[PDB]
């Protein structure tokens, strides 16, 4: 029930336009826009101590911010670039002699020209093995652009957490990507043949008249997984 | 050059314990921020306001002196899952309130494991061109992992899994194509795995 | 596991200090014996025997305890030239004499500049098919380097130069290849450098 | 003048013999052999408390040791293997109430099979720059297999450490290595035409008859370097 923003995930071509919303209503005085990547750290774009009057941080430019009330402190990119390809956090300050800023789950948005090099990923399975001395089987996402993914494990019917490992960074093919994941179980546990495996990705893609993909299908936004059963060897 | 970190990197073994400084500027000056981020928003740890201070909250304490730019952040027994980076912020005038973030202080932990037995295995699809996948597991968390031979190949690193049921952390890493011509022995040796290691034929 | 070292892995900006700690088997025992190993045959630093001890040489301490596995190892002002493997050894019965080496602490510690003016520049052979080599550098000691991209291209990782004349202390990597169609920008397009960069044309 | 062991590096096929010879004139009472390699550590191979009596290490087999005096404790490699590849260290305990342990440079050598694997490396050195701000000039040796090498730069006729930074690790290039090494100097030091400069790699190779290479030549121990010269531009 603390900082909420949205949308997790974005893509679009460049010289374009899109505004990210961020709610509290935990009642907060002072409101945050930090932008974050690998090599610039996390630095402050715009800030606002109150319902209507904003300031700039580090990064004003390329952005701007409108605030009417004090529940809400949206940003907007009126020209998408390569540049502003990043992962962004709205903040919370409330505060009275409180320095405390809690942060929403974080938005992650791409830039990219020709909008065609967007991917669905290819899932599949890999059921092992020989020399099972005590199992553990991995799912391969393949070939997918751009990097926004949610994977996961679900075993007769319900998503575990339990003996699942995921790489934290997925793997370049060259734009574009590969993700692996792994679960262990115990051997008595994938020799039944009652138990069902899926390895599922969420893709997060275009939504509407990009127009999809060169040769043609479309990058919507969609799931894709794999499946597996016990085997009883 | 508001606030400087260190270390820069650390590397532990589980358990045992870290210190983390972090150095400010004296004016002006207010509270220190900790945070700590891992592959995800920040989540807050401490705020160290106007304190003396003798400080902790859970495993953590944030004690901190003058000593004009200092701060403890002890730690007890360190865990697998307490591998993130650590932020101590910053807050100082003109023009309140705002926060100056430092480069970090990147921390990953070992896991420990007691009897490895270490191997590499081959698996395949369920229904496919019979295309298949090579696995390195159960070895120690401390051995390296080689990137792309030839970059037309794919491996991935060290990654490790748990069971709360069973107790077992178990490292591994996976490396796979297409070819026929693909196998586990002739994949990997491009970094030297233990003799402990496995190769069924 | 008669010895084991504690933090594995250490990485600090230049100056500071750190603090090594290194845990032994208290049945049966002798002097730890601190060695430095920097690609090339240990050097012999500290011999803890039968002392109490608060114990220093140089800018370093070996000071132990009991406190039955511990020891200090402090620092002070980390110079470039310290990056190494620092081992606490061993000694013990029966049979002796012998000693027992760890996995060592990897230690590395980053030059400071000031005035970074990084960049990326050109150049060619002495008498040559016209063969070329890019090079990156004047840049923060903290920016990663990528591998072979295509693994049919040789990139270097950071290495930092000095002169004792001029004070300079400069990081630097390389890149090349034979072809013609090779182009520095193209090149390590791999990582993205700081857009304090360089690229003539 | 302390404990100093010979060759340094070496070479050979598998299934041949090696002598690795270790003299201090100190007068020690023990001397010590040490194994290492990347992954395995450092580890003890044979031990001598005294002239006339040897004893075993954790890894004794594929070695032999005989020590007839106290000065001198050589081993012995009956066998040659491709586990034998490694950095040996002869070390020094002396020692009366002493634990103090001392050891010789360093001797590298590595095993083969076919042995027409070994290559002379190929010098490089390139002249730049366009955008001389402060002159940073590179060295390269390329496609030289073993790995033992040893670099450096003659700047007038004399070594200097000055300016100087190689790669501690030389890059692969699938056997083979290659490896990079870099000057800088002053602006109008490089601009003085009557400045010499000569990047020179020591690679340590093959004695005799083995014979030579694939497609004859021979990979002797030799020296090969590059030369360039101050330019007015
Ligand atoms: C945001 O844009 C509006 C007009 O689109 C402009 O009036 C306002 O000044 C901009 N914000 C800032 C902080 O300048
Ligand atoms: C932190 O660093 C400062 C100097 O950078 C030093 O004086 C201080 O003692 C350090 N703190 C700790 C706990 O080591
Ligand atoms: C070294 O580690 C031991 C436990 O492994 C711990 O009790 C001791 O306090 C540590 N020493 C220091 C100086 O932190
Ligand atoms: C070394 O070899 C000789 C014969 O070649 C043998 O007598 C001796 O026992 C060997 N050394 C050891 C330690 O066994
Ligand atoms: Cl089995
Ligand atoms: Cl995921
Ligand atoms: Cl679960
Ligand atoms: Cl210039
Ligand atoms: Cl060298
Ligand atoms: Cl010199």
């Amino acid at each position: 029930a603390g900082v909420t923003q949205t949308p997790k995930f974005r893509i679009l071509k460049i010289g374009q336009s899109m505004t990210l919303q961020c709610t509290q209503d935990m009642n907060h005085n002072y409101m945050y826009w930090y932008r974050q990547d690998p090599g610039m750290g996390l630095k402050l774009i715009y800030y606002s101590v109150g319902a209507g009057i904003t300031d700039k941080g580090e990064v004003p430019n390329g952005y701007n911010v409108s605030r009417s009330t004090t529940e809400d402190f949206p940003l907007r990119l009126e020209l998408a670039a390569p540049s502003q390809t990043s992962v962004y956090f709205c903040a919370s300050r409330h505060g009275l002699a409180s320095y405390e800023q809690y942060f929403g789950p974080g938005t992650r948005l791409t830039v990219t020209e020709d909008l065609k090099n967007v991917f669905p990923p290819e899932v599949a399975v890999f059921e092992p093995s020989e020399a099972e001395i005590s199992a553990t089987l991995v799912c391969l996402a393949t070939g997918f652009y751009p990097d926004h993914v949610e994977l996961s494990w679900w075993v007769n019917g319900k998503e575990v957490h339990s003996g699942v490992c995921t790489d934290p960074q997925p793997l370049k093919e060259q734009s574009r990507y590969a993700l692996s994941s792994r679960l262990r179980v115990s051997a008595t546990f994938w020799q039944n043949p009652r138990n069902h495996f899926r390895c599922q990705v969420q893709f997060y893609g275009l939504s509407e008249n990009d127009e999809w993909t060169q040769d043609r299908a479309k990058p919507v936004t969609q799931i894709v997984s794999a499946e597996a059963w016990g085997r009883a060897d | 050059p508001k606030v400087v970190q260190s270390p820069l990197s650390l590397v532990v073994h589980e358990g045992d314990t870290v210190t983390l400084n972090c150095s400010y500027e004296v004016t002006n000056f207010r509270s220190l921020l900790w945070y700590k981020q891992e592959k995800k928003a920040p989540t807050f740890l401490f705020m160290l306001t106007s304190s003396g201070i003798e400080k902790k909250s859970g495993r953590l304490s944030s004690i901190l002196d003058k000593k004009e730019l200092f701060s403890i952040l002890n730690i007890t027994a360190t865990q697998t899952g307490d591998s993130a980076v650590y932020l101590c912020a910053w807050a100082g005038g003109t023009s309140y309130g705002k926060l100056t973030f430092g480069q970090g202080t990147i921390l990953t932990v070992h896991p420990n494991i007691q009897k490895p037995d270490p191997a590499v295995y081959q698996l395949r699809d369920s229904k496919s061109s019979d295309k298949s996948v090579c696995l390195f597991t159960d070895f120690d968390s401390q051995t390296n992992v080689s990137q792309s031979k030839d970059s037309d190949v794919y491996i991935t690193d060290k990654c490790v899994l748990d069971m709360r049921s069973m107790d077992f952390k178990s490292n591994s890493a996976v490396a796979w194509s297409n070819k026929s011509d693909f196998a586990c022995a002739n994949a990997f040796n491009n970094s030297i795995i233990p003799e402990d290691t496995f190769f069924p034929s």
